[PDB]
């Protein structure tokens, strides 16, 4: 147990694509999306 | 304040002041003013006809 | 002894956000070591009605600033299915100047937010949670994504989340620099790929929300405390603060204080005790205090004579004509140009107005020009009253509450510091003949 | 003061529909993953990330990038133009390599943000709306960035630099232009939102799992 | 029946559910002031000119988008409604250009008429006005966007009636402008109707420009022969 150290140091090595790379990685875990019945409101 | 013979005026540059709003034509109690307008060659809003019947005008 | 009369000294065991300062591992293992994701399967198996009742008896009110009772708002979505999917939208825009609590929650205790999303979605019957985070919080958003990835890997969220047979997804959506997107309907429009312009109510999001489906919009702080309220009891939550002002609150003390900081405190703590104990006091001593904006820029300011005994809850601050808001205390000492500070706030609102409706789009820019002239003293005293009326024409007549929140600081400045305005006006008058 | 920038587009050799822009194949995979997040039949909801993705690939948003996003997501280009012009995080004009944003709202104004702004101006020799001739620094003012507790602060390309002094920001600038990248966070020996000295709360070790769980659960 | 009872100034009216306050008011001959509401367009609710007081309710409601509730008493002429109308008209006229003599909307302006019937008679605006550059959308529709009040009627008409999504708003706040953001012609076989729906002189007819005033014209009701639609 200690309190002199800072543990949130991972964000020091994030690139510009970290968020979208994480989204791509998470794409495999999601449930199928619901469908409105059309391709677009303009269809 | 004396009211006598009508005249159309200009800006100091020599451009006519009238912009053909037709407010004078609408307010004239004697219907003595007749106005026709159109866009000028430069796009300015200017009259093509401005007539005052001085025998209808009540001054 | 029951019916406490003094509030404002709670020990570490009753603090919900135990990793507020990022001194412990924000990851999954560290969060589990702190009691996160504990008996979540049992809480889900209790049922939406049990969770809604536990939220109701906790006395929790909306931590976004309006202070709406959370139980009724979340039970508005307890309707049966009508063919449309049900969604939870977590507001993480964090646009109020002076407010930094949601950023700290997201970057330091993200699993609390994820578990709160799961529990609230189960209570409302939501299929998935959309977390709308500020676009400037890129590191916070990526930390939240890492936490969500760990929860998915763990089996905590997603298909058969925990082991209750309930499927729940958590998505993260980033905005692009718009404070108006903190408004719930403007946020919903922003998710749908439009301009961040608020909708009119009715319909409420509980009927027509995101993608035209039933939706509930909740603050990150409100969502985060939900699992702790469910576990520790809810009646434990109501034991803090006054009646209808229950629980614990995160305060952001900024401005003219020795130690500006984000702290957690009992709800009904007096403002002076909060400033002295945690923030280190006003710069130059308490006698140097001039004004305090108690709940972010949208709340009217109060002078030193009111800050002596005022309580830091919704009802007490309403009685002081300022409201609690986001519990962001901006402190200004006697060495500040208070007119300039209020003008800066008005300029912020001018730059953040979405321009959809006439009263905000026009009157806020008008008040901005008027306050710019006031700062230099380039007006006459009668205009002060004029300014007041201008604000009264904006308040209550706009679509969203941004017009109200732009009018309120002007009203507070006129109410408490009119002689300063008149003195500046006369100084400019005889200085320029 | 005022906006300064214009909300109409005029064609230009460096910004016109024929300006070459296209997404990299990995960016196409990212776009596919982004689009998968939203319900089927609602694809406009992906204009905000995808457009931002373009700005991450290109550095700014030309008219061709907006047209490409509209064509990909099958939305009218006018809607993409509305989104691009509504939100201030989108750059419809090229910016420098390091885009410096200084918060000047009242909480940061109280903690001497003008000193930081003038230190940056005199270090770089440019105004509040200009870019350096070498195209490495663009400085602007912004509204509250959400770190008022750590005022004064600036943002440089998705990084927060808080608790600033003129010497600190000058050091950050001269380290940034040397090819390095400074570590984000406060520059006051605080590295969090804690009180400047003392840590008045949360001193005790956190309680274990199930510490306060109610009976019957 | 399915009708519900509402009250307009204390007079009982029977209306179908989903009827708005504006339609209930017009069921007794009362026309609520409006700028952005058109009965053939989708509801906008942005102009805020239609704000009306409901009895026992502290907040005024937008009559163009608010469905009437059972037992509501609409007060179309109370002090609160009049003050709301005056404030909204003051905001509308704060940045409007002093263009009435050179504006083709002169005697036909909804802004002018509703200022004369519902607004104040003076101005306490002591600042400088805003100015907007003009946009060219073709030879049929003349555009002077300083007179725009941002009711977004043209945008909704183009998007819904005409099926053309070329019009929109760029920017935000006071500096929010209606246009195409690019030099683009608004060609549609129904493109001229945006001239009629625009309450102000922001959109006018180019062939008709400067030639006549509405009070001079004599109106003859006739039938179009350019197609078989009649
Ligand atoms: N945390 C931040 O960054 C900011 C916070 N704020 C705060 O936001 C407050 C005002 O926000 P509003 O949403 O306009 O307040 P509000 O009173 O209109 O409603 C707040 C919540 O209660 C719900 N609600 C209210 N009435 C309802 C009804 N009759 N039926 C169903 N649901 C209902 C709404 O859906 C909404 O979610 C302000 O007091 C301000 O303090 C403002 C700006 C920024
Ligand atoms: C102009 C404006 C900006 C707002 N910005 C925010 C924000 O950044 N974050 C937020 O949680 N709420 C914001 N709100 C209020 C939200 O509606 C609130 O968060 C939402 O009602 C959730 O409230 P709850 O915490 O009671 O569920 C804003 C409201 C207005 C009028
Ligand atoms: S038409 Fe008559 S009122 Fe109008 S500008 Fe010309 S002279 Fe004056
Ligand atoms: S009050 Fe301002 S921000 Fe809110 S909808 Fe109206 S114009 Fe937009
Ligand atoms: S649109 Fe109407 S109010 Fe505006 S200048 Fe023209 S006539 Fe006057
Ligand atoms: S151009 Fe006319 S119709 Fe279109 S938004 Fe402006 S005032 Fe309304
Ligand atoms: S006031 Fe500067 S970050 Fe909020
Ligand atoms: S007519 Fe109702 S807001 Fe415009
Ligand atoms: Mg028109």
């Amino acid at each position: 147990f200690d309190n002199s150290t800072y543990r949130n140091l991972q964000h020091h090595e994030y690139s510009t694509y970290t968020f979208l790379d994480l989204n791509v990685e998470l794409s495999k875990f999601r449930m199928p999306q619901p469908s409105s019945g059309r391709q677009s409101p303009r269809h | 304040r004396f009211r006598g013979e009508h005249a159309l005026r200009r800006y100091p540059s020599g451009e006519e002041r009238c912009i053909a709003c037709k407010l004078c034509e609408a307010v004239c109690p004697a219907q003595a003013i007749t106005i026709e307008a159109e866009p000028r060659a430069d796009g300015s809003r200017r009259t093509t006809r401005y007539d005052i019947d001085m025998t209808k005008c009540i001054y | 002894a029951p019916k406490k009369t003094s509030f404002g000294s709670l020990k570490d065991e009753d603090r919900i956000f135990t990793n507020l300062y990022g001194r412990h591992d924000w990851r999954l293992k560290g969060a589990q070591s702190r009691g996160d994701w504990y008996k979540t399967k049992e809480i889900l198996l209790k049922g939406p009605d049990w969770i809604l009742g536990e939220v109701k008896t906790s006395g929790l009110r909306g931590r976004g600033g309006a202070g709406f009772p959370t139980g009724l708002k979340w039970s508005f979505m307890n309707k049966p299915s009508d063919g449309r999917p049900k969604y939870l939208v977590v507001n993480a825009d964090e646009g109020e100047p002076g407010t930094c609590k949601d950023r700290e929650i997201i970057r330091h205790d993200p699993h609390k937010l994820v578990e709160g999303c799961l529990v609230g979605g189960r209570a409302m019957g939501a299929r998935a949670a959309y977390i709308y985070i500020r676009g400037e919080f890129y590191n916070e958003a990526s930390n939240l994504q890492v936490a969500i990835r760990e929860a998915y890997e763990a089996g905590l969220i997603g298909k058969n989340a925990c082991g209750s047979g309930y499927d729940f997804d958590v998505f993260v959506v980033r905005g692009a620099g718009a404070y108006i997107c903190g408004e719930e309907t403007a946020l919903i429009e922003s998710i749908e790929g439009k301009q961040g312009k608020p909708r009119l109510k009715p319909p409420f999001p509980a009927d027509v929300g995101v993608f035209g489906c039933p939706t509930t919009v909740a603050n990150v702080e409100t969502v985060a405390v939900s699992p702790t309220i469910c576990r520790r009891g809810g009646a434990w939550f109501a034991s803090f603060g006054r009646e209808r002002n229950s629980g614990t609150k995160l305060f952001n003390i900024s401005g003219h204080v020795n130690h500006p900081c984000t702290v957690e405190e009992e709800m009904s703590v007096p403002l002076k005790e909060l400033i002295e104990k945690h923030a280190g006091g006003v710069i130059g001593g308490w006698d140097n205090l001039l004004a305090v904006i108690p709940g972010g820029s949208s709340t009217p300011l109060i002078p030193k004579s009111v800050c002596e005994t005022v309580l830091m809850d919704f009802d007490a601050l309403v009685q002081a004509q300022t409201g609690l808001g986001t519990a962001a205390v901006i402190v200004m000492d006697r060495s500040t140009d208070i007119v300039k500070a209020i003008a800066r706030l008005i300029e912020f609102y001018k730059h953040e107005s979405c321009g959809q409706c006439t009263p905000c789009r026009e009157g806020v820019d008008w008040m901005n020009k008027v306050m710019a002239r006031f700062v230099k003293g380039d007006a006459r005293p009668a205009e002060i009253d004029s300014l007041w009326e201008i604000s009264k024409q904006i308040e209550g007549h706009t679509i969203c509450a941004l017009g109200d929140g732009a009018a309120w600081p002007v009203q507070g400045l006129i109410r408490h510091f009119r002689p300063e305005l008149e003195e500046r006006m006369q100084q400019f008058a005889l200085q320029h003949q | 003061g005022a906006g300064g920038a214009l909300f109409v587009h005029r064609d230009t050799p460096e910004n016109n529909p024929d300006t070459p822009f296209d997404f990299t194949p990995e960016n196409y995979k990212r776009i596919e993953a982004i689009v998968k997040n939203y319900p089927e039949g609602h694809k406009a909801a992906a204009v905000l990330p995808v457009l931002d993705l373009a700005q991450r690939q290109n550095g700014w948003l030309p008219i061709s990038a907006m047209n490409k996003v509209a064509e990909i997501l099958q939305v009218p280009p006018m809607r993409v133009y509305e989104v691009a012009t509504f939100y201030t995080m989108y750059n419809r004009k090229p910016v420098g390599k390091y885009h410096i944003q200084v918060c000047t709202t009242t909480p940061c104004m109280l903690r001497n943000s003008d000193s930081i702004l003038e230190a940056i101006q005199k270090k770089l020799g440019i105004k509040v709306g200009e870019t350096t001739p070498d195209k490495l620094f663009t400085l602007i003012e912004v509204e509250c960035l959400g770190a008022c507790v750590n005022a004064p602060m600036v943002q440089i390309n998705d990084n927060y630099y808080e608790d600033l002094t003129p010497k600190d920001i000058e050091e950050i600038i001269d380290e940034l232009k040397a090819g390095k990248i400074p570590k984000p966070g406060p520059r006051s020996g605080r590295f969090s939102c804690e009180p400047a000295g003392g840590l008045t709360s949360l001193t005790e070790p956190p309680k274990g799992p199930g510490f306060g769980v109610q009976a019957g659960l | 029946s399915n009708l519900i009872e509402v009250f307009v100034d204390g007079q009982s009216v029977m209306v179908e559910p989903g009827t708005t306050v504006l339609q209930a008011c017009e069921k007794v001959g009362m026309q609520i002031p409006r700028f952005c509401y058109h009965e053939r367009l989708s509801v906008a609710g942005n102009c805020r000119m239609c704000l009306v007081e409901i009895e026992k309710a502290p907040k005024v409601v937008a009559a163009c988008a608010m469905p009437v509730m059972k037992g509501w008493n609409i007060l179309t002429n109370s002090e609160k409604s009049k003050k709301a109308r005056e404030g909204v008209m003051e905001f509308l006229l704060a940045n409007h250009p002093l263009d009435c003599p050179i504006c083709d909307q002169g005697g036909e302006c909804d802004l002018q008429d509703q200022s004369m019937m519902f607004g104040s008679d003076r101005s306490r605006f002591l600042e400088g006005k805003r100015a907007v550059e003009d946009k060219n959308i073709g030879p049929l529709v003349k555009t002077i966007m300083t007179r725009c009040i941002q009711c977004t009627r043209c945008i909704r008409f183009a998007s819904e009636i005409a099926g053309v999504d070329d019009l929109g708003t760029t920017g935000r706040g006071n500096d929010m402008q209606v246009g195409t953001y690019i030099e683009k012609m608004f060609m549609s076989e129904l493109s001229g109707n945006i001239i009629d729906i625009c309450p102000v002189g922001a959109l006018t007819s180019k062939p008709y420009a400067f030639t006549a005033r509405p009070w001079e014209t004599r109106k003859t009701e006739s039938i179009d022969v350019m197609d078989a639609v009649g």
